[PDB]
């Protein structure tokens, strides 16, 4: 039984770097949703009209 | 006119253009910061090498823009090198015969 075992080890809980942690926690979600939206847009507007033009080029040379 | 003059600076301009496209797209991807630095690097690099491969197929487009200038090189100035290496043996043979 120590006397000083039951006192708090940290003191005051900070309230603005917890809010700033939680707003970044919920803002990288919204920016990740928009980033995913524009990257599927890029991956289907550019990447598959690239494989679609190179497969027809490589079928000829595979012949 | 200008076409071969910077088409033998061909693979020295496209790597500089790659460095230009990555280190230029870096400020446009970094001006709106909420991503971590690694995601900014990979997206700026993802744009930049689409640019370099498009510019490289423009490179082969220039390559057959450009040698309807003079046909059948890779030998027609080995012609040059061998032709004057030949008669620089001639310039020595004479005044060692007459010297």
């Amino acid at each position: 039984l120590p006397p000083n075992a039951l006192k708090p080890a940290f003191g005051p809980p900070d309230k603005v770097a917890a809010q700033k942690f939680k707003e970044s926690l919920m803002a990288t979600e919204k920016h990740a949703k928009d980033t995913s939206n524009m990257w599927v847009k890029i991956s289907v507007w550019v990447a598959l009209p690239a494989i679609a033009l190179t497969a027809v080029n490589t079928y000829f040379v595979e012949k | 006119k200008f076409v071969e003059g910077l088409s033998n600076n061909k693979y020295k301009i496209i790597t500089g253009a790659w460095a230009a496209s990555l280190y230029g797209s870096w400020v446009i991807v970094n001006k709106d910061p909420i991503m971590t630095k690694a995601q900014k690097i990979v997206q700026a690099r993802m744009y930049a090498q689409f640019i370099t491969v498009g510019l490289l197929l423009a490179s082969v487009g220039l390559s057959m823009y450009e040698n309807k200038l003079h046909p059948n090189k890779q030998k027609v100035n080995e012609m040059r090198r061998w032709e004057n290496a030949l008669r620089v043996a001639e310039e020595e043979e004479r005044l060692e015969k007459e010297g």
